[PDB]
């Protein structure tokens, strides 16, 4: 015997679904560039250590 | 990197480490009508049937230990299984907990047969009418054996134990790391945990029956 | 090898005393015959 | 009473046949392992 | 570096420790054929000493391992 | 002098979590209520990562595997087994 | 420790006084042992 | 494999459960929504029991983490 | 009609009536412990047809509780930094 | 004789025999400690 | 490199665990022979406990060498 | 350092000192299906016997590892 | 280079297993004959057990020493 | 120095020499076993002879690890 | 040099993969004692048998040398 | 120095080949006890062919034992 | 030199073999027994076959301990 949902918690439901959806989506965006540059300075720092091991062997 | 598990663990600062070796005694309720339900039927068939498969040797007077056997031999299995959970912790695996366990009753063996049967005890160590060449290169070989009883009782129960541990956390990795780059070899090492989680189950109770029968025919010829 | 790290060894050992003389030597002791 | 019905002492009254002497076998599992 | 790869030479030598465990898995099983053929009625227990007897091998083999991990990954 | 057993303990979902637990949350969503209830907290474990993932985890895959297996393929018989060491025990002494 | 004294001294005072005397001294013996082994960890990390 | 007979159980329920919002029922909501409101400012609430406290925590957890689950999508 | 009661009855702003209402000596942790105890034994395996829920429980809590002691040790290892 | 007097399938010939080794070895290493 | 010496040399040494199943193999198959030999008949269910034990003695074969592998190259 | 790396060698070494003691035990337990094969009427004198050589065999086994450790941590 | 002498270090220490060869086959060939002399009878597949058995513990042994090989040529 | 890293290496691969005490043990029980089972009336002469025989194996089988000890602690 | 010492380890090495072939030997003459000792009949064929299961186990251990043999001149 | 390194580890190596001699001691006096069991009427024949196998076995592990002592003491 | 090394380490890895006529000879000199235990007529046939495999076995001992010479002193 299903039971009806109370409006109250119908109402609440599917604008927490695309409020979140959204802000997913502005995490993804501006997460992505900061990470990237990091991890490209971390390139330049390990292919400085590279030498370094390479002439301080 | 992966001794971690062995690191002998607290919440917080303080003694947790003589708890892990009570949760064991729960599993094991005591009975008090005459017919119970299942949980009891069953393990008190268990008990009844090693006890007598186990005490048919032993002497009159010896067999005042069933008790004892008994107890270790439950305890012992008990927290080698309860071990091989995701994550749970296995006391045995600490070597101080093993010679805790081990030398006490091998010397209070020994007592026994020396203080009782002291010259038949001394005679042990000289093997009934060997030749009468060779007593200095015999009973020295016998009487270093003998010594060697305690070590091997409690460091064998403790390699045993910790190996198989190791094992399946290596290959557990292993695993992980095949699914990362491929599938095959990812399913053949699910498949070898598999059978090693089988093999396992089947050593910590075998280690439960080699302590206690050991010990069990010690006490047999000191009787 | 942590099972050498002596620090712990005492508390160890003692549980198993009393639980390995105390906790079951109760309940085994309780069970009854056939 | 049905026999889901009693405690060990149960049968202790009823049938002393039944009774484990603590006399001529102090010790556990309190006679020989016939 | 020299630790390294002594500690790599030193798991290689302790890894062939492992040979008593293959024969004593071999020999047991060639015994439990063996005593079975002539008397095949109490299988039960010629089996039951069978897998014993393979416990307390593989047992050793895993002594032999387990040293050799445990030089290799945590000294 | 005893009172006796039930005959038959609270039964439970999944072999795990309780039946009352559903009841009590049947009136507000009835019938899946609870169970996305239980996919969004571990949705949610395995994906704010308060639960990482590792070999110890396969391990548990395993262990649990094995369990389900021995117990679905003989839980009948080892009950049959208990109920008939109960009657025995009756009978003998009867 | 009363409750305590009469639910671990009624059931358990034959076995300690009668079969386990020789399981006591064993434990001394461990007593020495375990003495001993900490120390000399202990004395020896401390040089270091 | 019986995914066919209970997955059409569940979508006996989920069409009558999972339904997205209609105009319909916005206005009881909404009221029902100021009636909280009322309850509360005046510490009406204090009038409950501890069973419907904790059922009402629960619902109201169940709507929340199905938040983390929107971002899930993302 | 009752000072004691059972504390899903409570009424919510009698919540520091009741905490004044019992017993917090040691003593009364015992008798909590024990209580709690024999209402799962009495409920879940005192009866003939108990099954592996009878016992599953305390299996998987007892994982829970050492997945818990464990969590400390674990933070190193998250596949993603960013999280 | 020794030989009836250093019995070794009896028990008493056993003990006399082990505990002769044992004084004998105990003498030995005494002597060899001061060197 | 140094490391790599020690990486092959213990890559060979840790492949001498095979003696452990030729021997085993050696033993099992005698063992059938005899057994056979004298009783013609159980031939099925006697050739089922060699295969078993074949099994059991590649199991520590192949053991020893993917521990070898394993510590070969890659880790 | 090479002072322990050969140390390292050593305990390499020396760990393969079971070996012999794992011959011997599977060796023992052949004999006993064996022996209880044949005349099924005495397990219990056999098994003994065979219990007594694995104590044996096994001491006579450990005594290696015991010492390549005790090179290794000393 | 040392890794050039290791290769050959490797090759040549990682061939002493094929003593199990021996071993086996000895075995094997030995048991061969005790069962013919058992009872002639059997010889002509008796034959084809040691056959397969040879052929079995041989193979393990010769690609023990392809890993030899495939070492020495690094 | 090295000379004591070859004082260490030596007694470690000395000490390889009780593996044969090992096989050599193992095969003596086992046919006390099998030779007891078939003449059980001679038990005092079958074990006099078994412990000649454990008794002279494990004897050459330590020597072995006697030399290790004279090896590293003096020579 | 590096490359003669490395040449001597793996001669030296490889050298000790023969002593399992002396124990086939063993093995296999013992056989054969036996089993004439049961049916002095057949001996022709005893032996016929024994000298081909020699001839194996000693191309074996031949092999197993010429590869030391090789390594000496590699 | 290096060459006392060398003979070190050659002395520690070549002691172990006392593991023949274990292996062979023991089947020497496993198979005198199987074959005594049945037919006791041989004793003293069974006992010289044990001895002369004994000391064959022995001497073939003395000249391994006896060399080695040659090279540390001698070269 | 090195190579004094070399040749002292090559001669003890070298001289290990003899281990297997260690065996043969045990595992011949049982058979013999056993046989002789059998059918103690043939004493003198037995005898022979005995010999034969002695020295067929101590052939190639002696053959492993002759190339450990050769490579300890020539080359
Ligand atoms: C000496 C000899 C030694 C040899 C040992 C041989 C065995 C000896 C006898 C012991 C067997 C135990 C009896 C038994 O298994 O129950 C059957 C039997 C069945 O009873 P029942 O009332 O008729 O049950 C109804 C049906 O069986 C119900 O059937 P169903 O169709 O409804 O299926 C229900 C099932 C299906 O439900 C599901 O499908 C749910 C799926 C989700 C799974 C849970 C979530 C996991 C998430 C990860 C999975 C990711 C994938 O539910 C579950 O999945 C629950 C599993 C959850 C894990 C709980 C694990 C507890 C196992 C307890 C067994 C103990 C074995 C001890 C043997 C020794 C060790 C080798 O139980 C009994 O009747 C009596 C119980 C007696 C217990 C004795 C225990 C002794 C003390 C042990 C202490 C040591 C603890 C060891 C821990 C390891």
């Amino acid at each position: 015997p299903p039971v009806q949902v109370s409006p109250l918690i119908k109402l609440g439901r599917y604008s927490a679904l695309f409020l979140g959806v959204a802000y997913g989506a502005k995490r993804y965006n501006y997460l992505k560039p900061r990470a990237e540059e990091e991890r490209r300075i971390a390139a330049e720092e390990k292919k400085k250590q590279d030498e370094l091991k390479r002439i301080e062997r | 990197n992966l001794f971690a598990s062995f690191i002998a663990p607290t919440m917080m600062g303080l003694p947790i480490v003589t708890l892990i070796i009570m949760f064991p005694s729960l599993l094991f309720p005591t009975p008090k009508r005459l017919i119970n339900n299942r949980t009891i039927s069953i393990q008190q068939w268990l008990i009844q049937l090693t006890s007598k498969q186990m005490m048919a040797i032993h002497n009159q007077k010896g067999q005042t230990w069933s008790l004892m056997l008994m107890s270790l031999i439950m305890f012992i299995g008990s927290t080698n299984i309860l071990g091989l959970l995701p994550h749970s912790f296995t006391p045995t695996t600490q070597l101080s907990m093993n010679l805790g366990m081990a030398i006490p009753l091998w010397s209070a063996t020994v007592f026994t047969g020396f203080r009782y049967k002291t010259k038949t005890s001394l005679a042990h160590f000289l093997p009934q009418g060997t030749p009468a060449l060779l007593i200095p290169m015999l009973v020295i070989i016998e009487t270093i054996s003998l010594f060697i009883q305690p070590v091997a009782l409690a460091v064998r129960l403790t390699a045993n134990i910790t190996a198989g541990h190791l094992l399946i956390h290596l290959i557990g990795g292993a695993t992980l790391a095949l699914l990362n780059i491929n599938t095959m070899t990812a399913f053949i090492t699910f498949t070898i945990l598999i059978l090693l989680t089988i093999l396992e189950f089947a050593v910590a109770l075998i280690q439960a029956y080699v302590f206690t029968l050991l010990v069990s025919l010690y006490l047999h010829d000191n009787t | 090898m942590p099972q050498l790290d002596t620090s712990t060894w005492f508390i160890t050992i003692t549980s198993m005393i009393m639980t390995l003389f105390i906790l079951f030597q109760l309940k085994i002791s309780n069970y009854s015959y056939p | 009473i049905p026999f889901d019905q009693m405690t060990i002492e149960d049968l202790n009254e009823v049938f002393p046949e039944t009774k484990l002497d603590k006399k001529k076998y102090p010790y556990w599992p309190h006679r020989p392992i016939e | 570096d020299i630790d390294t790869a002594a500690k790599f030479i030193g798991a290689g030598a302790a890894t062939v420790g492992v040979a008593g465990s293959g024969a004593g898995i071999g020999t047991v099983f060639g015994s439990l054929i063996i005593g079975y053929a002539r008397n095949p009625s109490l299988k039960q227990q010629l089996f039951s000493y069978a897998i014993l007897g393979f416990a307390l091998s593989e047992a050793m083999g895993l002594f032999c391992l387990m040293v050799a991990f445990l030089i290799l990954f945590a000294m | 002098p005893v009172p006796p057993l039930p005959e038959h303990g609270g039964k439970v979902r999944l072999g795990l979590i309780p039946e009352e637990f559903f009841q009590f949350l049947y009136p507000k969503t009835g019938v899946t209520g609870p169970y996305v209830l239980g996919t969004g907290l571990i949705l949610y474990l395995l994906s704010k990562e308060i639960y990482v993932i590792t070999a110890e985890t396969f391990s548990a895959i395993s262990t649990i595997g094995v369990l389900v297996y021995i117990v679905k393929k003989y839980g009948a018989s080892i009950g049959a087994f208990a109920d008939k060491l109960n009657e025995q025990k009756i009978a003998q002494l009867e | 420790l009363q409750s305590l004294i009469k639910n671990v001294w009624i059931p358990l005072k034959p076995y300690y006084t009668q079969v386990y005397q020789e399981i006591w001294v064993g434990m001394g013996l461990m007593g020495f042992i375990v003495y001993k082994i900490r120390s000399a960890d202990k004395r020896s990390k401390a040089l270091k | 494999t019986y995914s066919k007979p209970r997955l059409a159980t569940f979508w006996h329920y989920a069409k009558v459960e999972l339904v997205p919002p209609t105009p319909a029922e916005i206005p009881t909501a909404i009221q029902s929504l100021k009636k909280i409101v009322n309850s509360a400012q005046t510490g009406s609430f204090k009038q409950l029991t501890v069973k419907e406290a904790l059922l009402n925590g629960l619902v109201a957890t169940e709507v929340l983490m199905w938040f983390y689950v929107g971002e899930i999508i993302a | 009609p009752l000072k004691d009661r059972r504390l899903l009855e409570v009424k919510l702003g009698e919540l520091p009536s009741w905490i004044l209402m019992r017993d917090f000596t040691p003593s009364g942790i015992a008798g909590a412990f024990q209580r709690g105890y024999y209402r799962y034994y009495n409920k879940y395996v005192n009866v003939k047809k108990g099954s592996v829920a009878g016992l599953s429980m305390v299996l998987a809590a007892y994982v829970v509780f050492n997945y818990c002691r464990s969590y400390k040790e674990l933070k190193h290892e998250r596949l993603r930094k960013y999280h | 004789g020794i030989k009836k007097y250093f019995n070794s399938y009896t028990l008493t010939g056993r003990m006399n025999c082990v505990l002769a080794t044992y004084g004998g070895i105990a003498l030995l290493v005494l002597y060899f400690k001061l060197r």
